């Protein structure tokens, strides 16, 4: 229930009973990573 | 004898107090609940024993020496 | 991947509060089973002494 | 906030879309329109600075590292709430099932207790009156 005492119920509707591809390496960096004159 | 049982009854008392939860903490779904109706029912039959185990000791047992003593002479 | 951060990062306070809620729960069950083993300790150790 | 979020959007959003531009032309090099291309680069520099301005106040916001992985697996958050939601099921199962374990446990308990001596009598004051 206790979402009852935890207010998530909107997210119940939304979120009672794709994603990446849905809404339309690098991670290792994320672990251990006159200019006109130049080119 | 009959003592050792009361000891056995106390052993059951805990034993019960444990596995009578055992599955419960670890998880046929009301069947469960009859596993449990049992679980107690076993506890029951135990408490029964407790009850009957019970009526067993006789209560002025110190003097029974001096009784023995008159008997000794016997 | 970023703008996705941007485009679904709306969810923080909830989703944390969620994971929190999870953890709140899980600890009840811990408490639960833990209380049980607690018994079982008693069962053996207690009895056999 | 949102409209700084939404700024990070339409601006930095515009920055992604501009990139759409960047590639789409840079398939094909016309000897000069690198003027147009590198004016987009110019866009890239005015961006990158302005961005970082939009980026050191972006807060590097605290890291949902894993759910990161989850959207680092592109699997969008909502499923998180969803999946812990499925746990929350399992857990509501456990918890209230246990209450049941009780409600029978007691129930059938007291049942036999009555089917056994229901004779914790005086202290059944508390007991009964405890039901």
């Amino acid at each position: 229930n206790l979402i009852t005492h935890y207010n998530l119920e909107q997210a119940y509707n939304k979120f009672c009973g794709e994603k990446l591809s849905n809404f339309l390496s690098l991670r290792s960096l994320i672990e251990k990573p006159g200019t006109m004159l130049a080119g | 004898d009959r003592l050792t049982q009361l000891q056995d009854a106390v052993n059951s008392l805990a034993d019960q107090f444990c596995n009578a939860i055992g599955v419960l903490q670890q998880c046929p779904t009301e069947e469960y609940a009859q596993l449990f109706a049992a679980l107690i029912a076993r506890t029951a039959k135990d408490i029964d024993v407790l009850i009957d185990s019970l009526p067993s000791e006789e209560s002025t047992a110190a003097l029974q020496a001096a009784s023995l003593y008159k008997l000794e002479e016997e | 991947r970023l703008l996705a951060l941007v485009k679904w990062a709306n969810n923080a306070g909830k989703v944390e509060k969620c994971a929190m809620i999870s953890s709140f729960l899980d600890q009840q069950a811990i408490l639960f089973v833990d209380t049980a083993d607690r018994l079982a300790s008693l069962a053996r150790d207690a009895l056999v002494h | 906030m949102a409209e700084k979020f939404d700024h990070l959007e339409e601006h930095l959003e515009k920055f992604v879309e501009n990139i759409r531009q960047l590639g789409i032309i840079v398939s094909d090099f016309q000897p000069s329109s690198q003027a147009g291309l590198n004016q987009k680069l110019n866009f890239i520099v005015t961006g990158l600075q302005d961005i970082d301005k939009c980026r050191q106040q972006l807060h590097d916001i605290t890291v949902p590292l894993e759910v990161f992985e989850y959207i680092d697996q592109g699997r969008n958050p909502q499923l998180y709430t969803k999946e812990c939601l499925e746990r929350a099921l399992a857990k509501n199962e456990q918890v209230k099932g246990k209450i049941d374990t009780m409600k029978k446990f007691k129930s059938l308990l007291i049942q036999e207790l009555s089917k056994v001596f229901p004779e914790d009598m005086a202290k059944y004051r508390s007991i009964r009156g405890e039901d």
